């Protein structure tokens, strides 16, 4: 047995170096690259970090850099388990919101009226 | 057409060693101050 | 359906259905989910207290030998509320069959090591310690394999960014070969390839 | 500031240019409506695209072909 | 109550009596392939690419436009649906050129993200492919109408929201084109917004045109500041440089639409820019300097002057974080005397609870109004997306709109009521018709614009319209509360600036001659050195050098709007934090951190260093600058309206004229408009 | 907290275990200074150890302290023997790396907000 | 100086703040009829402890915390600072 | 079908057969290619910078087969061995020179072997 019940907040340290207090994370819902119309790109809460300098490598023009995180997207399933990872490793954050549209009221056949204003042509 | 004359070589420093460079225009083109008169 | 589509058979799809039916019937203290893979393989979910006995039941028996440990591996999964995933894999040499043992876990909760049951998993368990940080209990020799003497990241997990922190170099400032902060000469471009329209209707998630 | 890397290195650069070597082509004429240009020979060169040649009268070098094409 | 239980794929779902098969199947999480149907448009049936096999029926119907009767079995995946989608989308991919090496929608186009997933596997034509010719429309929209799946989606745009009826359908059978029959150019506001609508590579961008394919960009969301409502964009960096920006489809502002100026003005970010601190040299010379020369230079003069001989003006596009480090530096030395560039008259209130200074009916309440009256403004070329919301709400239900002053071109049938300030005074009484329809209104809306209030009679027209806003609300008023009196703007960082506790209108500096000024206004010439006293210095802090940076003592660089995490506030008190895209080039720095290193090299040192400590200093002064995107219910202006009756200024004799031209004033306005040469290249194509 | 511990139970066997291995490292500073032929002063090697244990004293929980033990227990394999060829030990002493400013005004001249 | 202005914070609801919601009804139009110099500010929502800032003497803060007064205590606790 | 030094062909009388369609850079497994196009003044689009490292080049043959307009070709000459790392970075205007030192070599190869692929 020896199950030793208590309560203490799980915070871990030692594994990164100094980027705990310097960088605030960011959790967002990605929203539909609008040149197309497919909505599979939504439905996953992600997180993503800050952007820092990108100078020029003065022999070609390669945008070389420090900032070793810079390419990390994780895919979390929900808000409830979103913030439950920024605390267990212990860095700050800021939370966006999910936006779902108007339900809405559309009806073909309402484009032809007797006294109303919605009446389309040129089709 | 567009063929070379006889041949060439891969000469490590001949003195010519091709010394690669960048092939773009500069990006931001910083603004210069106005002239010496006021 | 046509050529260039894999033909299945219902023989092994019925036998491996029927066989591992009674591995949940005769040890219902540990086994908490069994599902049959469509390509004639078996998965069996086991609570981490049953790490030693359900191997030990398998290890010697008349009906299920499974005497070869092919592959011990480990997968990490954020958003699961219990991170990792330990996956055992065995081989019935008398019977030509496969079964996988999928035991979930966490970081701080230890796992009783399978050193005494199989002596194949001596090196398969020192390794996983280095790559994720799972602390296998009472291991006879736990050490540092496949990493340098200075890594403190356990790099095969999702929190370690791809290039490290410790990009190395030489200098003549004394004689030594010394570390540095990481310094790339190219960005490592991150392309975006995940295209919409949800092409797979069978595996579709519930709507919510 | 930058030009010191080729001191005594002869700075090997291109000699011919195709920035405009289009213009020496005797721009082809047909007297039709739409023409194919899989230019450069079959099973090589750019894919076949059909251009409308009716302005007063040019095509537009196919987008791929480069060679000035017209009626 | 009032629903039909309809079974999709053998699974129940409850929909209203009058929805579509499209929306109902989109409720349980499925996307039928769409071409001829966008949500914010009307509905047509002219591509036939949603073909659901409805169960227990011989025929196949379109799920775009039909009702849903008593509970069907909407059977999506069958063996008759999948023989139709595969058969329709072999037709249109026949008469089509063989691009995708060079066509610019090579990353997203929906003849390509259908045709792996749905649709066929190989081609059988095997020769043909008719080829129509292109033309020009404007210097914004490259137009290759060879590609053209003829879905009639761009044409229903023009007859809808952007009310210029210019495009058409010309021909019969296979022989038809889309573009304008005469050689007329098609240009207005929202004119470049069609290149998102166009589902294949026909309409594509002119300045972006051939630079980069869209699987390489790094999308980071951000908010744009060139206008009143702000925006909702997403920038797209390639290698540390902005390539193009898009809309982001917030549901209340930018429903899916973006403004044309806000789309094509990223060039002004990177053309004509100042990068380094510069020293005086005593003549009209002005030369660059190392960073530790010109810090204690200006900080020497702070210890000398005291009292109201030092001031600052700031009225452009700087945030609400580099407007706190200014206010706590000039008022710890106790010399406030500072104002914004914009002129706003105060009579009884204006800095305190502001009472109408934010737009009280929000944008989402505009669709609920019934009689909208608006005075003193040309709403078309300032906040255009608010104008498009009127255009939507004028359609789809009834609305009655009247305007006072300067007959201009609005796309919906208004009526020019009158053109004088004296129309306001008479409409407080009952005369000159509509006369009581505001009294006979159920949800009124009376907008004052900020174009007329800048004038010299601003304290009169502020109190005049507040009287008739009192007159309606004291009658019933609406049902109901329904806040009435409201205002919009045309400068982005004013509501952010003014509700920190500044004064409005440059009058305090307009009377006295203080010695040193700090310019963050600045390019509007409401103060010149001639209106100033003699050659005593002014120190300039900005990022562009158009007007005011040549006439300056020491200039300091700053980061513009894509380089710093900031805060901006539109006309409803929302707070929309822009985020980092590029780090600022050269020796430029962020604005609010050059102020602390001006402070700490001088005497007073401010008690905050990091950005989180800045926003707690914000939360001290105004607690609603961390309540992001929320509109609270607080009006409190029955007390303000009687207290604003204190000033008794009268009207004037001048027609309430807006500055805006036919279009041409729309392009070149702020600062980034000016340096961006594509605005300079689309302005001479208007005049010709 | 329903999970078995590693070695300790609650706050007492742990905070005598961490005091045990400190007496190992205090003994095994002046051995490696000649076992690798490295020429510094011996008091430098003792300063780094008493620096290192004070770093982690913000813990209010068992089996996190026990996790740091296992790392601290492991290093005495390599360090007391000869498995690090003079170079993996000397990385704790950042001799090459330039000093960081760590004060506000010196960051502002050089570097875009580190 | 002192002084320059003050900052009346409140909350829209959580009705322990209800003294200011009557104080605006009683003494704002009577309050700001006096002192046509001092631009006292009203802001939105502290949501708890509806404080009242004062700012004067080279930018120094003085913050009383009226949590739940009457309509008459807020009538008289303002001229603690307004007189001084 | 041998793999080796790189080249960029061009049409009969020259057109610089490349069209900057950005595929030879998206299936390099090693991310060697670095293309930055621009609308050239005549209207047809071309490259400005084109960069192939000869050290990250893992020698697939994935550039050779992804190209629609049949331009970039792994040319059949293993002549190499320069003395500086500053040199093996290739520009655009090396490859053309290196691709017009021969085309009698390359076009004899591709005509033999395009019939299979
Ligand atoms: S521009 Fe082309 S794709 Fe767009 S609606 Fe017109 S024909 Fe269809
Ligand atoms: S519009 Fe469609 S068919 Fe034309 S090039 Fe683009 S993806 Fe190909
Ligand atoms: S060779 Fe082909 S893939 Fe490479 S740049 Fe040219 S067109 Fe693009
Ligand atoms: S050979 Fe392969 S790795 Fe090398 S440049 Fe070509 S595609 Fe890239
Ligand atoms: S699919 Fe668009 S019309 Fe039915
Ligand atoms: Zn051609």
């Amino acid at each position: 047995i020896t199950v030793d019940e208590k309560l203490d907040i799980t915070t871990i340290t030692g594994v990164p170096e100094e980027h705990i207090k310097t960088r605030k994370a960011r959790i967002f819902v990605p929203a539909r690259n609008n040149m197309q119309s497919g909505v599979n790109n939504t439905k996953k809460w992600k997180m993503e970090f800050d952007t820092r300098e990108r100078w020029e490598n003065p022999l070609m023009g390669w945008a070389s850099t420090a900032d070793p995180l810079s390419n990390l997207v994780l895919t979390f399933s929900t808000k409830e388990d979103a913030v439950a990872f920024a605390e267990k490793n212990g860095w700050s954050y800021d939370v966006e919101e999910r936006k779902v549209p108007k339900p809405k009221s559309k009806s073909y056949g309402a484009n032809f009226s007797w006294n109303k204003r919605t009446r389309v042509s040129t089709k | 057409k567009f063929i070379w004359t006889n041949h060439k070589f891969n000469l490590s420093g001949t003195p010519q060693q091709y010394v690669p460079y960048s092939t773009t225009r500069k990006k931001i083109q910083e603004w210069v101050p106005p002239s010496t008169p006021y | 359906t046509r050529p260039t589509v894999r033909p299945r058979n219902d023989v092994a799809h019925k036998q491996l259905s029927a066989f591992g039916e009674y591995v949940a019937e005769i040890l219902p203290k540990y086994v908490q989910q069994v599902q049959v893979s469509c390509f004639n393989e078996l998965e069996i979910c086991i609570h981490p207290d049953g790490v030693i006995p359900v191997l030990t039941f398998l290890r010697d028996h008349s009906n299920a030998q499974f005497k070869s440990l092919a592959d011990l591996t480990a997968v990490d999964i954020p958003t699961r509320q219990n991170r990792f995933e330990i996956v055992y894999n065995l081989l019935s040499l008398r019977f030509n069959s496969r079964i996988r043992v999928k035991t979930y876990t966490d970081e701080l909760t230890p796992i009783e090591s399978s050193v005494p049951v199989y002596k194949a998993a001596n090196w398969y368990e020192r390794e996983i310690w280095d790559m994720f940080g799972v602390f296998f209990a009472n291991h006879p020799d736990l050490r540092r394999i496949l990493t340098d003497y200075g890594f403190e990241g356990h790099p095969f997990r999702k929190d370690f960014p791809l290039s490290g922190y410790v990009e190395l170099r030489y200098d003549d400032e004394v004689k030594r070969v010394v570390a540095e902060p990481v310094e790339l000469a190219q960005e490592f471009r991150k392309f975006d390839l995940n295209s919409p329209w949800e092409a797979f209707p069978a595996y579709r998630q519930p709507p919510e | 500031y930058r030009k010191v890397r080729f001191v005594g290195r002869q700075k090997e650069v291109n000699e011919n240019f195709a920035i405009d070597l289009i213009a020496e082509q005797p721009v082809s004429q047909v007297g039709s409506r739409v023409i194919s240009c899989d230019g450069g020979g079959g099973a090589l060169g750019h894919p076949r695209v059909y251009i409308n040649l009716d302005k007063e009268t040019k095509t537009g070098t196919c987008g791929y072909c480069g060679l000035q094409f017209r009626q | 109550s009032n629903l039909i239980e309809v079974f999709v794929d053998g699974q129940s779902v409850m929909v209203e009596p009058g929805t579509t098969v499209l929306q109902a199947c989109e409720k349980v999480g499925m996307q039928i392939p769409r071409f001829c149907y966008h949500e914010r448009l009307s509905v047509a049936g002219n591509c036939r690419m949603c073909l659901v096999e409805i169960e227990k029926a011989p025929k196949v119907v379109a799920a775009c436009a039909m009702p849903v009767m008593k509970g069907w079995n909407i059977l999506t995946n069958s063996e008759k649906t999948k023989k139709a989608r595969e058969g329709v989308m072999e037709f249109l991919l026949a008469n089509h050129p063989l691009d995708c090496p060079i066509c610019d929608q090579g990353g997203e186009c929906d003849l390509q993200d259908q045709s792996m997933m749905f649709g066929s596997d190989r081609s059988r034509f095997l020769e043909g492919k008719r080829a129509v010719e292109d033309k020009n429309i404007g210097p914004l929209v490259k137009t290759i109408m060879t590609r053209c799946i003829q879905c009639t989606r761009c044409i229903r745009f023009a007859s809808e929201i952007a009310g210029v009826d210019d495009l058409g359908t010309t021909g019969r059978g296979n022989d038809m084109q889309v573009g304008t029959y005469i050689e007329k150019m098609f240009m207005s506001e929202l004119s470049g917004n069609i290149i998102d609508i166009c589902p294949v590579g026909a309409l594509t961008s002119k300045p972006y045109a051939f630079t980069a394919r869209p699987w390489e960009t790094r999308k980071t969301e951000s908010i744009d500041v060139m206008d009143a409502v702000g925006s909702n964009i997403v920038v797209s960096t390639r290698t540390g440089e902005v390539m193009r920006i898009l809309p982001r489809m917030h549901e209340d502002i930018n429903e899916e639409w973006i403004s044309d100026k806000t789309r094509f003005a990223y060039d002004g970010l990177k053309r004509q820019r100042l990068t380094e601190p510069m020293v005086r040299n005593e003549k009209g010379l002005l030369t660059h300097t190392t960073w530790e020369d010109a810090l204690s230079r200006v900080a020497g003069m702070l210890q000398s002057f005291q009292g109201n001989d030092v001031a600052a003006i700031a009225g452009g596009l700087v945030d609400a974080e580099a407007l706190i480090a200014l206010k706590d530096l000039l008022n710890r030395v106790d010399s406030d005397t500072l104002c914004t560039e914009e002129v706003f008259p105060t009579a009884g209130a204006g800095t305190d609870l502001r009472s109408n200074y934010l737009l009280n009916t929000t944008i989402a309440g505009v669709e609920e109004a019934d009689v909208v009256l608006l005075v003193g403004t040309n709403p078309r070329f300032e906040a255009p997306l608010f104008n498009a919301r009127i255009r939507k709400s004028w359609l789809h239900n009834d609305l009655k709109v009247a305007l006072i002053g300067s007959p201009v071109d609005l796309t919906y049938r208004y009526d020019h009521l009158g053109d004088s300030p004296k129309i306001l005074q008479d409409i407080a009484s009952g005369s000159h018709p509509f006369s009581q329809v505001l009294q006979e209104a159920k949800k009124p809306m009376v907008i004052l614009g900020s174009s007329a209030l800048q004038r010299n009679d601003g304290a009169a027209i502020l109190a005049a319209v507040s009287n008739i806003a009192q007159k309606i609300r004291t009658s019933s008023g609406v049902t109901g509360d329904w806040k009435v009196m409201n205002i919009l703007h045309r400068i982005a960082s004013q509501v952010a600036a003014l509700d920190l506790g500044y004064k409005p209108g440059v009058e305090a500096i307009q009377k006295n001659p203080p010695k040193m000024l700090f310019l963050l206004g600045a390019d509007g010439g409401c103060i010149t050195r001639q209106d100033l006293p003699k050659d005593c210095f002014i120190v300039y802090q900005g990022h562009h050098g158009d007007v005011g940076a040549p006439i300056a003592d020491v200039i300091l660089p700053g980061a513009a709007y894509t380089e710093k995490s900031a805060t901006y506030v539109n006309t409803e008190g929302r707070a929309q934090q822009t985020k980092v895209a590029v780090t600022p080039p050269g020796l430029a720095r962020e604005d609010w951190k050059i102020i602390r290193a001006l402070s700490e090299i001088a005497g007073m040192t401010l008690p905050y260093d990091t950005l989180d400590q800045v926003r707690n200093r914000l939360e001290e002064v105004s607690p609603n600058l961390v309540r992001y995107d929320d509109v609270e219910g607080a009006n409190y202006f029955q007390q303000a309206s009687e207290l604003s009756k204190l000033v008794n200024q009268q009207l004037l004799a001048d027609p309430l004229v807006p500055p805006q031209l036919t279009i041409k004033d729309f392009y070149m306005t702020d600062s980034i408009s000016r340096a961006s040469q594509t605005m300079a290249k689309c302005v001479k194509a208007v005049t010709e | 907290t329903s999970v078995k511990p590693i070695f300790s139970r609650d706050m007492n066997e742990a905070k005598r275990r961490v005091r045990e291995l400190y007496r190992a490292w205090y003994r095994e500073v002046p051995n490696t200074v000649h076992l690798f032929q490295l020429d510094i002063s011996v008091k430098q090697g003792r300063d780094k150890v008493r620096e290192m244990f004070k770093k982690n004293a913000h813990i209010t929980d068992p089996r996190v302290v026990d996790l740091l033990v296992i790392k601290g227990k492991m290093e005495l394999e390599e360090t007391i023997k000869v498995w690090k060829q003079r170079t993996h030990v000397m990385r704790f002493f950042h001799e090459t790396e330039a000093p960081r400013p760590k004060d506000f005004l010196s960051k502002f001249y050089v570097g875009h907000d580190p | 100086l002192g002084l320059r202005e003050i900052r009346i914070h409140l909350c829209q609801r959580s009705p322990g703040s209800q003294g200011v919601r009557d104080f605006i009804e009683k003494r704002y139009v009577e309050l700001k009829k006096a002192n046509p110099d001092l631009p006292i500010l009203i802001r939105e929502c502290s949501d708890v402890q509806p404080k009242l800032w004062a700012r004067y003497a080279f930018g120094q803060e003085k913050n009383v915390s009226l949590n739940n007064f009457s309509a008459d205590q807020v009538t008289r606790a303002l001229e603690n600072v307004l007189s001084s | 079908r041998f793999r080796g030094e790189h080249a960029l062909r061009r049409y009969p009388s020259g057109e610089e057969r490349c069209i900057a369609c950005k595929l030879c850079e998206a299936v390099c497994p090693a991310q060697a290619i670095t293309i930055e196009a621009e609308p050239r003044a005549d209207g047809s689009r071309r490259t400005t910078r084109y960069d192939i490292d000869m050290t990250k080049c893992i020698y697939c043959g994935f550039c050779q087969e992804a190209c629609p307009v049949d331009a970039i070709v792994e040319g059949p000459n293993f002549e190499f061995s320069t003395e500086t790392h500053e040199e093996l970075l290739y520009n655009k205007e090396k490859l053309l020179n290196n691709g017009d030192k021969w085309e009698a070599e390359i076009a004899a190869n591709i005509q033999a072997d395009y019939l299979y692929r």
